[PDB]
């Protein structure tokens, strides 16, 4: 995360970390249940194995993929884990909730802003953080977003950050957590999926939009 | 109409005549049919405080 600031303790207790075998964060993960995890299909690339931590370390017992992950735009860009051990929620350990659908698009997609969160970097480049961090990141006009933007912007995508302010998610917080609070209570939104660069001028960052497969989430976790 | 009007007064999902609220899971509406309730110590979406 570059800009925002540090999360306060349980302040941020979705969010999960996704480590290489020498305990290396490259990606994020949002906490569903005991048992899921919700991440970027682009982050299943990033290393050969991998685990999950969430505030504990857990294995991964399945890989639930989107069929129609495309590498070249990052369309359909969501996968679910489903953990081999179940969670124990705790201070700093709790799920975000799943919104239905039709309420999601009328009225979370329709707040002005969502937080986006992790220990990724703290600058494009620079290091990443030891310390979890949260960012709240504007809901950008859906053509101001593609008059920004040098790649395809589809309907599996939204666009959040800002213009010029230099604040963005960035390396390291991808597949993370991008949540909208309605009164006190905080709903999956997005996945950190891609940007050009981070928090670059004329640029925004680009999310996988929940809301277009909430029946595949409930699908994928039975 | 009427949820496009502070959510029709519900916590959480508004739905539409009259106005009909629910809540996630883990939640119970409350007696009044706008609020949701936790039922443990983790409910979705709470910060843990
Ligand atoms: C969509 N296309 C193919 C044109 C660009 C993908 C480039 N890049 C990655 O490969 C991922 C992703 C990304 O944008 C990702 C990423 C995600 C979000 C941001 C941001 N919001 N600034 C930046 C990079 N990188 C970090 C770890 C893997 C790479
Ligand atoms: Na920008």
């Amino acid at each position: 995360i570059v800009g925002g600031q540090e999360c306060k303790d349980g302040e941020c207790p979705w969010q999960a970390l996704l480590i290489n075998e020498e305990n290396e964060g490259f990606c994020g993960g949002t906490i569903l249940s005991e048992f899921y995890i919700l991440t970027a299909a682009h982050c299943l690339y990033q290393a050969k194995r991998f685990k999950v931590r969430v505030g504990a370390v857990h294995e991964v017992e399945v890989v639930i993929k989107h069929n129609r992950f495309t590498k070249e735009t990052y369309d359909f860009d969501i996968a679910v884990l489903r953990l081999k051990t179940p969670i124990t929620f705790r201070m700093n350990v709790a799920p975000a909730c799943l919104p239905e659908r039709d309420w999601a698009e009328s009225t979370l997609m329709t707040q002005k802003t969502g937080i986006v969160s992790g220990f990724g970097r703290t600058h494009e480049k620079g290091e990443q953080s030891t310390r979890l961090k949260m960012l709240e990141v504007p809901y950008v006009d859906r053509n101001s977003c593609k008059l920004s933007s040098s790649f395809i912007i589809t309907q599996n995508m939204f666009c959040a950050g800002y213009d010029t302010k230099q604040e963005d998610a960035c390396q390291g917080d991808s597949g993370g957590p991008h949540v909208t609070r309605f009164k006190d209570t905080y709903f999956v939104t997005g996945i950190v999926s891609w940007g050009e660069g981070c928090a670059r001028k004329g640029k925004y960052g680009i999310y996988t939009k929940v809301t277009a497969f909430l029946k595949w989430i409930d699908r994928s976790m039975k | 109409k009427l949820c496009s009007l502070d959510n029709g007064d519900c916590d959480q999902f508004c739905h539409e005549n009259s106005v009909v609220c629910s809540c996630a899971r883990g939640y119970t509406l409350a007696d009044n049919g706008k609020a949701c309730i936790p039922t443990g110590p983790y409910p979705c979406g709470k910060q843990t405080l």
